[PDB]
C-alpha cells in the first residue's frame, strides 16, 4: 500500500496548495491563502506538489 | 532498559527500514498516473512533460561526450 501512500501525499500536498488553511495569515510558505504564496494553475500546482513530495514539505494543517 | 530509568529515553533507538527500501521515483508509470489523478492535469501538458524531463535529466546523468573537436577554438 506504500504506493496509494505516496498518491496520497501529492494529492494532499496539490490540494493544499490549491486549497490551503482558508486562513489569510498562514505560516507555511508552502500552503494557499498564505501571503508569501501566489495562486497556481492546475499544471503548475501539480509540478509544486511533486517537489515537495520529494522535499516532503510539512502540510500546513496537523498530522492525524 | 526499562529495568533502569537512566537506561530509559537514553541511547533508545527504534529503526524502521525495510519497507523503506522502496522508492516511487522507480517507478515513473505509479507517478504519471498520480498526475493524471488529479484534476486539471493532464499527461498532454507541457508543463507536465516538462517536469518529467527535467526531473528524468536529474535522475541520471548523460554519459555522451565529443570524440572529436574538443578545442573549439
Ligand atoms: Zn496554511
Amino acid at each position: 500500500m506504500k504506493r496509494a501512500a505516496a498518491k496520497h501525499l501529492i494529492e494532499r500536498y496539490y490540494h493544499q496548495l490549491t486549497e490551503g488553511c482558508g486562513n489569510e495569515a498562514c505560516t507555511n510558505e508552502f500552503c494557499a491563502s498564505c501571503p508569501t504564496f501566489l495562486r497556481m494553475d492546475n499544471n503548475a500546482a501539480a509540478i509544486k506538489a511533486l517537489e515537495l513530495y520529494k522535499i516532503n514539505a510539512k502540510l500546513c494543517d496537523p498530522h492525524p | 532498559s526499562a529495568d533502569i530509568d537512566a537506561s530509559s529515553a537514553m541511547d533508545t533507538s527504534e529503526p524502521a527500514k525495510e519497507e523503506d527500501d522502496y522508492d516511487v521515483m522507480q517507478d515513473p508509470e505509479f507517478l504519471q498516473s498520480v498526475l493524471e489523478n488529479l484534476p486539471g492535469v493532464d499527461p498532454n501538458n507541457e508543463a507536465i512533460r516538462n517536469a518529467m524531463g527535467s526531473l528524468a535529466s536529474q535522475a541520471t546523468k548523460d554519459g555522451k561526450k565529443d570524440k572529436k573537436e574538443e578545442d573549439k577554438k
